[PDB]
């Protein structure tokens, strides 16, 4: 009826629940603490040992830019529901105007758009079990958090129409960017969160998670992850892509930076792999029925490699 | 059976001749309706769903299951009748007529005992003979539905359930929701493979498996206002209609589906033609017809559009996101205008938004509209509506420095996820647009200065979300000579409309270039030089009737050696 | 035709005597309209455009094409009737009269089968007669429009499409948009050369 997975735990489901850290790390390379906390929350919810009044979980993800904060929420939604559109993504970048908070709950009676109702409330009512992600919460004013103070503590939200919406079964994930070697970064982020947000709002959340920076090993694994997308894209055109280990190491070499996140690696793959591959595809250098073995020429693998060339066969 | 035929239609007898389309992949939802209809009291299911997910298809599949014999004993040999409330209301001038018709219908159902009733658009039940506060269809059906003597299957949209049914909490009580969710891509492919025979027979065409895979994938990916499997079936049906029109055995492949999608949405999803391929490989030159110099920026935009047109673009991100940062007059707006001219043929298709108007915190609501309960809520946003008009467009943000940070923080979601939500609640997709941000900031040393200024005036999130940051370089003498040539060419093109031709010697162009160079150039100066020394003197002469229409004018120079400053040189219009 | 004449106007018979202006350069839009009208399910096109760009002009050109017989075999010898929704709701004074007239019109269309409806201001279907005890024309037409047993061509402004039809997604599903854009300068000159004979 309600779509809430309250059943007897089958053996396959139980084994998948014990292994959810591995299944989340299938997509999220690194970020062990956040995956751990999300795993404990979901196991607590599915064990039946959960406080009925409070929601299933309430986290705030903080740290540098491009370290999987939205990716972890998307991966959690992909685990729970099987596809990423089931994630209720409501973004606080649209709420710089204090007047826009009505979009969360609705217009009061006697005003235009009263019959339609809110955006968050109706989407939560349609799917009582969902992962609700508030992106970039630092950007909205402190008024919008006052509407969420009730759902963080008692799991109820009153819309304009007067009906009560239950947030008891939803996982609420905030993603902020305050603050931006690990321990001082964690302390700075926690102090920034204390300064920016009221303590009465930071007490109602289950966990404050600081995302660690990306280093060489997780960036060289992300090389594999984000070239898998291009490989799957080429599989639709009767084409296959393979990288030599030199290609993987060179892509990881030009895409690693600690003062930024994971996006320069995507730019390196877009400019060094996808652009020349697109040029070769349109010039019919390689087409359907052929594989592309991308290699590195004029390089040794140890130096920085300012002059290595990507070769396509 | 003599009463229910007038006010309804027999769905089981419709499935007797196979007039109902086959229903594929709805085993769970049909079984849910079966196991709700088998209750003791209040055995009424309502198929709550989205427009075009197969809510009526579930009922037709149940009718096909009934006529086949797969059903259990409680639903065996049960005729399924869809009720036309408009046929009940019609012709009832007197209250006795309408209520007596409805009670004859109920009496026939209760007498025969083997009619399941189907109400498509159940929200028409709340007020049929009168308002919600009097005797109508709902007020007569409620006592029967509550005690469970009448088996009624409602069908209702999610929004119509929220709006009309949910206000009447009595009918909400008497119907259990059965969510008919949106089928996935593989489910849509299986559904399309189910409906090959009917469309092949009607269209007299042949449809391939790759055609249906492409139809489902493209309908899921590109169309963003409808729900599967309706849009994939729309593409298949319209391609079949195209083939039937074109012949008077056909073959429908992925190319016809892509062409139908291109007609529908304007997104150029096509198998690339030879002429268009040779255009795209050399389109740096076709850009360089207008834009002069700036090889890095032209090359970057060329790579982005080439990646987009060859199917190597990330489906969750826009086609490209660019920061054209540099000094004024270099051509930051001109490259975007030339790109719009290349992509669409006209410069008015460039969705241009000036950020000078967004210089105060209140104007951020212009882009995505007003929240509910405020003025301007119905009209919606200015940018979201413009992009919803055409999914494939070049969106320019002019003089990006003038705006305040709230617009940037609103457009971060556009830059990364390729989506924008208006105050109306709709989601508009920017995944097919080319987003350009022009900036005049920081003015190899220019690269560092511009990068540092953009670091200072922006948050790291906005600079991470941007694909390419291109610092436009200053103009040089050769390309400003080419600039002068281009301005003279356009002035001559304007002049041919008045039956006149214009030409300059090399000396006049060289003098214009010598009087038009400094580190602030472009057309902000040296178009004033054309406006002062060429255009204005020509206007004075034509208005004086000298060198009038019909005579070619040759602009020469006097009192100049061709090397000196030329401050004493005079333009002569022979 | 005894009942549909009282509520609509024939455009094929109008093009028989040439009371419709010639249509120049709209071969693509007319081809797209004949494309959508040739489908099996959801064969209802809606001409979406700016006010004054020729929405009714496209349909008049379609009627001229039908009477000239250059249309395909699926649209050969089919009468294009515009439906005057004001005249449908005109003499009712009651509650069951409008639904009776609409049902009778649909019965005549189904028993003839060679009639294509045309609705100026398609957005007027929602609330096309809505009393305390009445069901509007949209809910009557939707079961026929969904399966494809009724072929209707709508004409709608972009603002009217956004404000009204987009607010009713069930009705918006049944209609395939056909975007009639503003003609270019050369297209306008061609249209002017076409209409020059009539204006002289
Ligand atoms: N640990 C990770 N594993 C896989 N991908 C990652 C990881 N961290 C970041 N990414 C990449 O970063 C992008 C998401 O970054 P995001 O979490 O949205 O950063 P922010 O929230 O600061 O904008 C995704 O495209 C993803 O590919
Ligand atoms: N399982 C299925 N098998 C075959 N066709 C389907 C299936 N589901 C949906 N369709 C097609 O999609 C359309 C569904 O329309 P429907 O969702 O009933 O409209 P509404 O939402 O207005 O009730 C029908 O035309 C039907 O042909
Ligand atoms: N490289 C170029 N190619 C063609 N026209 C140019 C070029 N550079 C400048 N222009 C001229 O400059 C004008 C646009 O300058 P623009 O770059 O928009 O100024 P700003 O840098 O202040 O935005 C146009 O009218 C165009 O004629
Ligand atoms: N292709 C064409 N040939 C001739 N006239 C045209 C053409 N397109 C538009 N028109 C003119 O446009 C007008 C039709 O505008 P119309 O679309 O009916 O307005 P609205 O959209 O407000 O209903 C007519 O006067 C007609 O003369």
């Amino acid at each position: 009826w309600t779509g809430i997975p309250v059943f007897k735990l089958t053996e396959a489901e139980t084994t998948r629940l014990l292994r959810m850290e591995e299944e989340l790390h299938k997509r999220i390379i690194g970020q062990e603490d956040a995956v751990k906390a999300v795993s404990k929350a979901i196991r607590r919810t599915r064990a039946g040992l959960k406080d009925p009044k409070r929601p299933s979980g309430s986290f705030i993800f903080a740290g540098p830019s491009g370290v999987g904060k939205t990716e972890l929420s998307k991966a959690l939604a992909n685990f729970l529901f099987g596809d990423d559109d089931a994630l209720i993504q409501i973004d606080m970048g649209e709420f710089h105007d204090r007047f826009t908070a009505s979009r969360l709950f609705g217009a009061p009676p006697g005003y235009v758009g009263y019959e339609e109702g809110g955006q968050l409330t109706e989407k939560v009512r349609r799917k009582p079990f969902s992962v609700v992600l508030f992106d970039e919460i630092e950007k909205a004013h402190q008024e919008i958090y006052n509407s969420l103070l009730q759902v963080l503590e008692d799991g109820r939200l009153t819309d304009g129409q007067g009906r009560t919406v239950d947030f008891k079964n939803t996982v609420l994930i905030f993603t902020s960017n305050l603050g931006t070697d690990y321990e001082r970064m964690k302390q700075k982020v926690n102090d920034e969160l204390k300064k920016h947000f009221r303590p009465e709002f930071l007490n109602r959340i289950d966990d404050i998670i600081v995302f660690h920076q990306l280093t060489r090993e997780e960036i060289i694994r992300m090389v594999d992850l984000m070239i898998s997308r291009v490989a799957g894209q080429l599989k639709s055109k009767d084409m296959a892509l393979v990288l030599t280990d030199a290609a993987k190491a060179l892509l990881a070499k030009r895409g690693f930076d600690p003062v930024l996140g994971a996006r320069p690696l995507r730019r390196t793959i877009q400019r060094e792999i996808e652009d020349q591959l697109s040029e070769k595809i349109l010039f019919e250098e390689v087409g359907p029925g052929q594989v592309v073995t991308v290699d590195v020429d004029n390089w040794d693998g140890e130096g920085p490699g300012e002059d290595a060339v990507f070769t396509f066969t | 059976s003599l009463v229910l035929d007038q006010f309804g239609r027999n769905l089981t007898a419709a499935a007797m001749e196979g007039k109902l389309d086959p229903v594929i992949g709805r085993e769970k939802e049909i079984e849910r309706v079966m196991q709700v209809l088998s209750r003791r009291t209040k055995n009424n299911p309502v198929l709550i769903g989205e427009p075009g997910v197969g809510k009526t298809a579930v009922v037709e599949g149940l009718a096909q299951a009934i006529v086949h014999g797969e059903v259990p004993e409680t639903l065996k040999d049960k005729q399924l009748y869809t009720l036309d409330l408009g046929s009940l209301v019609a012709g009832s001038r007197y209250r006795g007529d309408f209520e007596e018709r409805l009670k004859k219908v109920l009496k026939e159902i209760n007498t025969r005992g083997d009619i399941i009733l189907f109400i498509d658009e159940l929200h028409t039940l709340v007020g049929a003979g009168a308002a919600e506060g009097a005797i109508d269809a709902a007020s007569i059906l409620k006592p029967k539905l509550a005690r469970g003597e009448l088996q009624t299957i409602g069908a209702t949209t999610l929004d119509e359930y929220r709006k009309y049914i949910e206000k009447d909490a009595a009918l909400e009580r008497r119907f259990q929701p059965v969510q008919v969710g949106e089928p996935t891509v593989e489910h849509t492919i299986e559904i399309l493979k189910g409906l090959r025979d009917r469309y092949e027979a009607h269209h007299r065409v042949s449809i391939t498996d790759a055609a249906m895979v492409a139809a489902a994938t493209l309908a899921d990916r590109y169309i963003n206002d409808r729900f599967l499997p309706d849009k994939a079936i729309d593409l298949i049906d319209e391609a079949g209609a195209r083939m039937r029109i074109r012949r008077m055995v056909a073959e429908v492949d992925d190319e016809q589906i892509a062409e139908v999608l291109g007609n529908w949405t304007g997104i150029p999803v096509f198998k690339l033609t030879e002429a268009e391929t040779t255009r795209l490989l050399r389109m740096e030159e076709e850009l360089h017809k207008r834009i002069i110099g700036q090889e890095d920026a032209v090359k970057a935009v060329s790579k982005a559009i080439r990646r987009t047109r060859a199917g190597l673009k990330d489906p969750k991100r826009p086609s490209g996101s660019f920061i054209f940062a540099g000094p004024s007059g270099v051509g930051k707006t001109e490259l975007s205008k030339a790109l719009a001219n290349f992509l669409f043929g006209d410069d008015d298709a460039l969705i241009q938004i000036d950020m000078g108007e967004f210089h105060d915190r209140f104007t951020a609501s212009r882009l995505f509209g007003a929240p509910p309960g405020y003025v301007g809520y119905e009209e919606g946003g200015q940018l979201t509506e413009k992009v919803r008009r055409k999914p494939f467009s070049v969106v320019l943000f002019d003089e990006i420095e003038k705006a305040h940070q709230e617009i940037y923080n609103s457009l971060l979601q556009v830059l990364e996820d390729g989506r924008l939500t208006d105050g109306q609640g709709r989601t508009v997709d920017f995944k097919n647009t080319v987003l350009i941000f022009t900036s005049n900031l920081g003015t190899e040393r220019m690269k560092q200065k511009v990068n540092d200024e953009l670091k200072k005036h922006f948050r790291p999130e906005f600079l991470n979300r941007i694909d390419d940051i291109i610092v436009f370089h200053q103009l040089t003498r050769e390309e400003i000579i080419r600039m002068v040539d281009l301005m003279i060419s356009r002035v001559a093109g304007q002049l041919k409309s008045k039956d006149m031709a214009l030409v300059l010697t090399d000396a006049a162009k060289a003098l214009l270039a010598k009087r038009g160079f400094d580190p602030v150039l472009g057309a902000r100066p040296l178009r004033r030089t054309i406006q002062r020394e060429i255009e204005d003197q020509l206007s004075e002469k034509i208005l004086f009737e000298e060198v009038g229409p019909g005579q070619v004018v040759t602009v020469d120079v006097d009192n100049w050696d061709g090397e000196g400053p030329g401050e004493d040189a005079v333009f002569t219009f022979t």
